[PDB]
């Protein structure tokens, strides 16, 4: 193989490897956020659904 | 696969097929009691299955081909050779004794299985609950060791205790004269070394063991030399019967279907048959097994499955 | 002390459980057992749990005869244990005994209690409703509802009973 | 027994012997009483007073641990006027270990458990100063 | 058994589970672990010998006091929650106690005092169901309540099974004592990272019941109890050797086999969170496992031990048993590895 | 760890949102490491059963093979799902916390000094 | 919280330990099983009928039912284990320790 | 696995005994139905770790 | 399917009643027109109050008084 081809391919795969590299640093900053905060899409866990409670008129008034 | 618990789920009851004639029967005797044709007699009129006895190559002759299958193979032992030499350093006698043992334990396998999926009863001879007491004369006359009496009680123990006794079984006195007269007058040159204590014995272990222990667990019919000779004789006399005694009664399409499920599976019956108890007559070494059992992959038809052997002649073997 | 009513009735049944216990022997672990359990449905019951009171009455006086039953037919030593026979049964008796009434006493001096949670020492007297429920008690209404809400509920229970029944047929077979 | 390895570590080394003595005396009687209770637990004595001085032999023989393992742990840090250094403990594990030696009346025991009570002794001095956390809490 | 009552019963076990897995209240994961006991009792009493009364007596006593934990720590989230939800638990008390009842469900050290009797009494197939469908139940209620586990708790059942079930194995010359010490252990690596990443806990879960069917498959198909009756197997069938070689070898976590793939993500999610001693013992702790795993295929395998005559028999005859899904349990449990980030599939 | 996501549209393999990701080829390499595992459950179910085991049952490791291609293909879908989930998750959230990710001022090594360390 | 919760506690911790130290009798441990369901009754039927959350009151007849479905079944377990044996001892099932 | 059928196939197994703010028999109120209500519809959606 | 009635009814005359009376009590109840009376009847009890509402404005079946003419009639319970 040409010296310019074993160069250049040493290149791109320098560039997606660095891109993976940030990104999974990026991966564990934000694992960390999210567990720390709770206000991402992940580790959202389960609660009860509001759709249950029953919103009619009851027996007694004081509830 | 032909039998599982599907086809027993899909309506098979195995009592719809248990009629009156449904008798696995097994004449017992002496070596020379005139018995061995008789049970072909008991076949003949009854019309049941005659079972030939089960000498080495009753595997030999159920699978494959059928032909006799050199001695190295199976067994490995001798029948002539332990005539010959009953006190051997080598231990034909209880290597013989154990695979003579395996092979009535398979006959007796084939037999529940045609009984239970044929309806047509099964006759026997010398069945695996009257093998014991050759064992015995082998340890009245110093043939084997205590310790091959052990093993092969500790066999039979993990083996008999998931079948059922026989429905008639026949036994027939000759005394041991007239057994070594009829020995003599066959002229085979390895029967006639047999010695007379050994045959006494045979008849005390028969008289004293066996049949204290069978007649409440199955039906005697004890017959004597000349009354053995006529057919119909024992025949009427096993077909006018009262069966009360027997766990045979105590069995319904559950018990006998999982009876049916261990006796279809072959290598089920004959797991415990070689246990890894290490006794020198029976222990056959890593290079001698590893050298037969390569020779067993090179005999014709034996290398693969039964339906899967182009050197028979075997038709779509890749489509099956 | 009157109104300490559930109180002294939950007194008696802390004094069953450590009577059955310590395990003297089944027959008088069937009286200790009848005795918690019938004072159960005097704790449970002065709350407004009639039938369900009632109920843990009821099937545990069934559970007993079967208990006395079995124990009268395969678990039976020739000496049976009253309480004082053996003294490994008795010595853990009067420690159960002591300590419940010395947890009484530190309940009926200082009013608050924490054995890990925290207790009143006030009677529960101040933890009813000061309201009405018509013609109706609730629970009997909830116990109703088993079949009307409780689909699912009453569809398990009942295969768990079948299957029950059909699993003790096949232990109880011998072969 | 979390507040008695608090009131062990509570105590800044090389200041005050007695007391960090004692603390480790205590966690290692609280360890024996421990390995007596699954003693009597898991194999069961023949006489009561067989399993109280079976008790009492394996308390005194964690605690014993305990006491020369701080003991020579404390001194050594005095001595040396090096508190923060992991070969205080070494010499402490050490010391241990031919204390549980002569408690189990055996040489070879005692020197293997000189050499790996000082390699746990270290880790557990390198563990106080870089904060090395073993149950860790889930972070990210 | 009557073959109808016996799929009922095992279409009850079944059910019994998948109440657990897929109910949202409390008392249906009691009763669904009411129902799984009830009828796993006569799977372990299947062939009615007295060594099965004694393994059936210790299960119910260990599996009953589980149950009576759960539903002390289902009335104390009662109190201090006054609902019902299969959610976090409200207190540490109760998930101390659900934890405990949980442990003891799994068999985890020290509650692992009933595995290795109750799976050497029992049969094969009993023994296959006991170690791996029931470890999905509690599993399950492990993984739907780790917002409330107490951290220390369960850190101390896992690494404290891990070790106790490394231990126990070492000494055993019997087949299933030894897949039940390999479970405790196993159970201590799943509970291990359950807290830190659950996904990682639900792949070790499927993977050692991938390899553990293999295992009691092996044993199910060559009909071997002990490592002496193993040892023929050569003489008998010698590609089972083989198989059993390389799910032995899976299953201490060599690669490039599929046991490997559990272990290393489970380092893979240990050390992100600042803990590097624990996965390390860990990983020096597999090594046991791995030892009495390399005595086994050192009895069978690697060596030839002396057979005896009987079997020149039993060459005779093909293995007629109903061997299902053996080669695909082999090759999901052997080659799986280069397939590794498959795992997204239970997140 | 994404437990949230998947609650609003729960037991679906595969959702309405699967299908707008490139689908794995039918050369896919993984796919054909699990034609090349049906090949061998194949091979390994004519060996334990004493069959000749490149020639018995054509249709058997084909059907093999089918199986496990046709499993695996799912599979592979549902694991390229949930990594696009994965990264579309992750990137939003950084482009909604701009103050929780600064943008470092990427220096030259002119201006950083390293401790150099000489091998002597 | 209140009074009685106290020495309902303390009836299943009683019922508990009766039940988790053996006295090699196993019915006398069934008993205790029977207990610590006894007390699971009336702790969980004291808690409903002070919230007067009144639709989980079948919960404990649910309750009781599960505890005979499985105390039947301990019954069951008895008698396989007395009539291999004379008695039911818990030093007869000592034959899994090979 | 929280295998969710009762969401997946609309059936309503046990999702009417789970809270105190249910329908229930005869319209029973509880003791806490108010503070409940609060709380299901103060800690809906948000997740455990901001709800807590 | 006579002959084994027949058969049955000599030899287990008690299950024969037994299984008449539950196929019966089984199938029987959709065969009656009464079950819709039962189910009008089990939720015409008042066992709560009749909340009554806000007047927003428009409401055309609802009524003002007990004796208005709009709302539900129990005038078939009387009849039947
Ligand atoms: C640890 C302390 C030892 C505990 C076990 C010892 C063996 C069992 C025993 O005591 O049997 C006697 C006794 C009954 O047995 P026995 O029938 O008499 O059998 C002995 C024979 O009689 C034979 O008679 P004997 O007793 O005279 O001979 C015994 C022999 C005698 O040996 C010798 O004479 C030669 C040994 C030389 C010393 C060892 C050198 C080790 C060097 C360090 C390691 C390499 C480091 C390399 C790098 C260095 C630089 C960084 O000693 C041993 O076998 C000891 C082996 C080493 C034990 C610890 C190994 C842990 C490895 C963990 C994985 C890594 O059992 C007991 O008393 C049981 C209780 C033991 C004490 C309780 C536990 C103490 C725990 C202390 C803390 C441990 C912290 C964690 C350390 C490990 C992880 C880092
Ligand atoms: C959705 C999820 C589905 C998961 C798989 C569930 C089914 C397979 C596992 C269950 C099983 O054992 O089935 C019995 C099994 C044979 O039992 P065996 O003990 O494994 O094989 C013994 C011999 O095959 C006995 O030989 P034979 O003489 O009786 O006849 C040969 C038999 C002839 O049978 C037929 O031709 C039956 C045709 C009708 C079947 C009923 C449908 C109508 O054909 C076969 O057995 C061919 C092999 C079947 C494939 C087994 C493995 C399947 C995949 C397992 C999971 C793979 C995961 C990969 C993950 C990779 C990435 C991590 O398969 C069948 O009888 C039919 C297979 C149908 C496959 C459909 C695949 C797509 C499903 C969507
Ligand atoms: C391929 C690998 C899997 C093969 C499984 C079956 C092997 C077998 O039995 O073969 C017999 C057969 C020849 O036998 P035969 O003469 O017809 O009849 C049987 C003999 O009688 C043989 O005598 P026997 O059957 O009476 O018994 C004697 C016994 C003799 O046994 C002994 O002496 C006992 C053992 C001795 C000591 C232990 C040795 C080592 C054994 C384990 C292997 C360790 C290394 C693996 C990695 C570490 C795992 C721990 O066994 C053998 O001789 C069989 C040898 C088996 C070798 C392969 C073992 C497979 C399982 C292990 C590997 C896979 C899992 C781990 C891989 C991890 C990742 C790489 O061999 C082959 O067919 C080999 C393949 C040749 C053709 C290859 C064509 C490739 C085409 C590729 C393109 C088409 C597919 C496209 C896919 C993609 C579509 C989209
Ligand atoms: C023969 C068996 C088979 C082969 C096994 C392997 C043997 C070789 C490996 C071990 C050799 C001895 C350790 C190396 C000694 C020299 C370097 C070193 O670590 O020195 C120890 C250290 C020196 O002091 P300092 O540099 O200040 O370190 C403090 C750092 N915060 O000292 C101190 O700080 C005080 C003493 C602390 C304990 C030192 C020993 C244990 C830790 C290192 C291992
Ligand atoms: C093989 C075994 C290897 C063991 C390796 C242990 C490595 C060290 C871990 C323990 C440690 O040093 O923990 C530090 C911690 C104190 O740190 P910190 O959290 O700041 O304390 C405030 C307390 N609220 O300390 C604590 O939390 C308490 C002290 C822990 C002591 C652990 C050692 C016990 C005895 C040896 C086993
Ligand atoms: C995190 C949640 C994950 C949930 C995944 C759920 C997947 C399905 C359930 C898997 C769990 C195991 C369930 C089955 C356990 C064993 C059942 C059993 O005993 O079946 C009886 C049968 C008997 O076969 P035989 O050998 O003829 O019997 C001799 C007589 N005793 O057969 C046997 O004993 C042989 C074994 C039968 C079952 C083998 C197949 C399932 C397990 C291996 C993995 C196979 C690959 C496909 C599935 C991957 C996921 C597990
Ligand atoms: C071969 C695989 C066959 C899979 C058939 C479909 C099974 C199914 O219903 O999967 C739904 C499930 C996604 O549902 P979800 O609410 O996310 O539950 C998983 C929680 N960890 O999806 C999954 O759990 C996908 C992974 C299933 C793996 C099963 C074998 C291992
Ligand atoms: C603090 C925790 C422990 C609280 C209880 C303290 C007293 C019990 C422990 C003392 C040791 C003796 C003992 O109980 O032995 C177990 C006994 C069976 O002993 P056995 O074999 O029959 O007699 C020979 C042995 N002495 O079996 C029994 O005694 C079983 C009955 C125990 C009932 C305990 C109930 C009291 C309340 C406990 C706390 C709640
Ligand atoms: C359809 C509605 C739902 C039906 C199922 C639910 C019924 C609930 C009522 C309670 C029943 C509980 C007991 C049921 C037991 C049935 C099994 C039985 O007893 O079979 C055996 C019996 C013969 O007795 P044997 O076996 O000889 O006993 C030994 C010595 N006594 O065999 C018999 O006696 C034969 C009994 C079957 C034939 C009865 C036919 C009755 C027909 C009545 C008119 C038609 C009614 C419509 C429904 C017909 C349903 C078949
Ligand atoms: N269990 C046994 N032990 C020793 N010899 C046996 C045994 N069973 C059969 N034989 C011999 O088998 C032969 C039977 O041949 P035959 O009676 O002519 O069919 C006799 O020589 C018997 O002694």
């Amino acid at each position: 193989d040409a010296p310019e081809k074993n160069y250049e391919r040493t290149m791109a795969i320098l560039q997606i490897e660095s891109e993976k590299a940030e990104l999974r640093l990026k991966e564990l900053e934000v694992r960390r956020l999210m567990r720390a905060k709770g206000d991402g899409p992940w580790f959202q866990y389960p609660t009860i659904d509001k759709a249950l409670i029953d919103h009619s008129p009851k027996a007694t008034p004081d509830n | 696969l032909q039998y599982g618990p599907l086809a027993y789920i899909l309506g098979e009851k195995t009592t719809k097929k248990m009629t009156e004639n449904s008798k696995l029967i097994t004449v017992d005797g002496n070596i020379c009691s005139g018995k061995s044709k008789l049970a072909k007699e008991v076949a003949e009129k009854l019309g049941l299955k005659h079972f030939p006895e089960a000498g080495i190559h009753y595997a030999d002759s159920t699978t494959g081909d059928g032909k006799p299958l050199p001695v190295r193979f199976s067994g490995n032992c001798s029948l002539e050779k332990f005539y010959d030499d009953p006190k051997s350093n080598d231990g034909n006698s209880y290597r013989l004794q154990a695979w003579l043992y395996a092979s009535r334990l398979l006959q007796y396998a084939d037999a529940l299985e045609h009984l239970l999926s044929t309806g047509q009863g099964v006759v026997l001879e010398r069945s695996i609950y009257s093998d014991f007491v050759f064992l015995e004369a082998m340890y009245r006359q110093g043939f084997i060791r205590k310790q091959c009496v052990d093993h092969y009680n500790q066999v039979k123990k993990v083996t008999v205790c998931e079948y059922l006794p026989p429905h008639v079984v026949i036994y027939v006195d000759v005394p041991v004269s007239e057994v070594q007269s009829r020995i003599q007058k066959k002229g085979n040159p390895h029967e006639m070394k047999i010695t007379s204590a050994y045959l006494q014995d045979i008849e005390n272990v028969y008289k004293g063991t066996f049949l204290p222990e069978m007649s409440e667990k199955c039906e005697v019919l004890q017959y004597s030399a000349w009354e053995a000779e006529d057919a119909e004789k024992v025949v009427e006399d096993i077909q006018y019967l009262k069966y009360d005694k027997g766990p045979w009664l105590d069995q319904d399409d559950r018990k006998l279907h999982n009876l049916r499920m261990l006796v279809q599976d072959k290598l089920e019956v004959l797991n415990y048959t070689s246990i890894p108890v290490f006794l020198p007559e029976v222990t056959i070494g890593a290079h001698q097994s590893d050298r037969v059992f390569q020779e067993f992959t090179e005999l014709p038809g034996r290398k693969y499955r039964a339906g899967y052997n182009e050197d028979v002649g075997d038709k779509w073997i890749w489509l099956k | 002390m009157m109104t300490y009513i559930v109180f002294i009735l939950s007194i008696i049944f802390v004094m069953g459980f450590v009577g059955f216990s310590s395990k003297p022997s089944p027959i008088y672990g069937g009286l200790g057992l009848i005795v918690s359990g019938g004072v159960g449905c005097g704790i449970v019951l002065n709350f407004g749990g009639s039938f369900l009171g009632l109920m843990v009455f009821l099937i545990y006086l069934g559970g007993m005869m079967v208990v006395f039953g079995y124990t009268t037919a395969m678990a039976t030593e020739q000496y049976p244990e009253v309480w004082v026979s053996n003294k490994v049964v008795l010595g853990t008796f009067i420690t159960g005994l002591l300590m419940e009434f010395l947890m009484v006493y530190y309940v009926l001096k200082d009013k608050e209690v924490e054995i890990v949670f925290k207790f009143n020492g006030m009677g529960d007297w101040v933890i009813y409703d000061t309201g009405d429920s018509g013609f109706f008690s609730e629970e009997a209404m909830g116990i109703a509802a088993l079949y009307s809400y409780g689909t699912w509920l009453v569809i398990v229970t009942g295969w768990s009973l079948l299957i029950g029944v059909v699993v003790i047929m096949e232990i109880t077979r011998g072969n | 027994a979390k507040t008695l390895l608090h009131q062990y570590w509570d105590i800044p080394e090389g200041t005050e012997c007695h007391r960090k003595t004692y603390a480790a005396t205590s966690i290692g009687g609280a360890s024996g009483l421990v390995v007596s209770a699954y003693s009597v637990a898991l194999k069961t004595p023949t006489s009561f007073l067989e399993g109280v001085a079976r008790t009492g032999r394996y308390t005194f023989t964690a605690a014993a641990i305990g006491a020369i393992f701080g003991l020579t742990s404390c001194i050594s840090a005095q001595v040396r006027e090096k508190p923060d250094d992991p070969l205080n403990y070494l010499i402490g594990g050490c010391a241990g270990g031919l204390t549980l030696g002569a408690r189990t009346r055996s040489y070879g025991i005692g020197a293997a458990a000189c050499a790996y009570m000082g390699l746990t002794a270290a880790l557990v001095k390198m563990g106080q100063l870089e904060g090395w956390k073993v149950f860790a809490e889930p972070k990210v | 058994m009557n073959p109808i009552i016996l799929i009922i019963i095992l279409m009850t076990v079944m059910l019994g589970t998948i109440i657990v897995m897929i109910s949202t209240h409390w008392l249906l994961i009691w009763i669904g672990f009411e129902m799984n006991m009830l009828a796993i009792i006569p799977i372990m009493m299947k062939k009615h010998n007295p060594r099965a009364t004694e393994a059936s007596t210790k299960y119910f006593l260990t599996q009953s006091t589980a149950s009576m934990l759960l539903m002390m720590a289902i009335i104390i989230n009662l109190m201090f929650s006054g609902q019902w939800t299969v959610m976090k638990l409200f207190n540490p008390m109760a998930s101390m106690l659900m934890t405990m009842a949980l442990a003891m469900k799994l068999g985890m050290a020290p509650f692992h005092f009933w595995v290795p009797e109750v799976t050497q009494g029992i049969p094969l197939s009993s023994g296959l169901i006991l170690l791996t469908w029931q470890k999905l139940a509690p599993m399950s209620v492990l993984y739907q309540i780790l917002p409330s586990i107490n951290l220390d708790l369960i850190l101390t059942l896992s690494i404290l099974s891990i070790t106790i079930g490394g231990w126990g194995g070492l000494n055993q010359t019997q087949l299933r004592k030894i897949m039940a010490y390999s479970s405790i252990a196993h159970m201590g690596w799943m509970t291990a990272v359950l807290l830190y990443n659950p996904t990682m806990t639900l792949l070790n879960l499927i993977i050692y019941i991938i390899m553990t069917s293999t295992m009691f498959t092996l044993f199910m198909a060559n009909s071997t109890t002990t490592t002496l009756s193993l040892s023929h197997t050569w003489n008998k069938a010698p590609i089972m050797t083989i198989l059993v070689l390389i799910t032995l070898l899976s299953m201490g976590g060599l690669p490039p086999l599929s046991g490997f793939m559990p272990k290393w993500m489970i380092i893979q999610e240990m050390t992100k969170n600042d803990s590097i001693i624990l996965p390390t013992l860990m990983a020096i702790t597999a090594l046991l496992n791995l030892y009495f795993y390399m005595r086994l295929t050192y009895s069978t395998a690697l060596t030839m031990f002396p057979s005896t005559n009987n079997m020149k028999m039993k060459w005779q005859f093909p293995t007629t048993k109903r061997m299902t899904l053996l080669p695909t349990m082999t090759v999901l449990s052997t080659m799986l590895l280069p397939l590794t980030p498959i795992l997204s599939i239970l997140e | 760890m994404m437990t949230g996501r998947q609650a609003r549209a729960p037991l679906q393999f595969l959702p309405d949102e699967a299908r707008s990701l490139p689908p794995p080829k039918l050369t896919d390499p993984r796919l054909a490491y699990i034609g090349f595992l049906g090949y061998c459950s194949g091979l390994i179910d004519n060996a334990i059963r004493r069959r000749p085991v490149l020639s018995a049952g054509l249709h058997r490791q084909f059907l093999y093979i089918t199986s496990f291609v046709f499993v695996g293909y799912y599979l592979l879908k549902r694991q390229d799902y949930m990594y696009a989930v994965r990264d579309h998750d992750m990137f939003s959230y950084i482009k909604s916390h701009p103050e929780d990710f600064p943008e470092k001022d990427k220096k030259t090594y002119r201006e950083v000094f390293e401790e150099f360390h000489p091998v002597r | 919280m209140s009074l009685v919760y106290m020495n309902i506690m303390m009836a299943f911790t009683v019922s508990l330990t009766g039940l988790l130290m053996y006295r090699s009798h196993l019915m006398s441990s069934l008993l205790c099983l029977e207990g610590m369901m006894l007390s699971l009754f009336i702790l969980a039927t004291l808690m409903i009928l002070n919230s007067h959350f009144t639709l989980a009151s079948m919960m404990p007849i649910i309750l009781l039912v599960f505890a005979a479905c499985e105390a039947a079944l301990g019954l069951s377990l008895l008698v396989m284990v007395s009539n291999t044996y004379g008695t039911d001892y818990v030093q007869n099932l000592n034959l899994l320790q090979c | 696995p929280f295998f969710d059928v009762q969401k997946k196939l609309g059936v309503d197994l046990d999702h009417w005994m789970t809270i105190q703010s249910a329908e229930q028999p005869h319209r029973i109120p509880a003791r806490c139905h108010a503070f409940e209500k609060e709380w299901i519809e103060c800690a809906h959606g948000i997740g455990s770790i901001r709800a807590e | 399917v006579a002959a084994f009635l027949k058969n049955v009814w000599a030899k287990e005359p008690v299950l024969v009643a037994s299984f008449a009376i539950a196929g019966l009590a089984v199938i029987l109840p959709t065969l009656s027109p009464y079950t819709k009376y039962s189910l009008m009847i089990n939720r015409a009890t008042p066992y709560n109050y009749p909340v009554p509402l806000r007047d927003d404005g428009n409401m055309p079946d609802v009524p003002s008084h007990p004796q208005d003419p709009q709302g539900p009639s129990l005038e078939w319970l009387k009849r039947l």
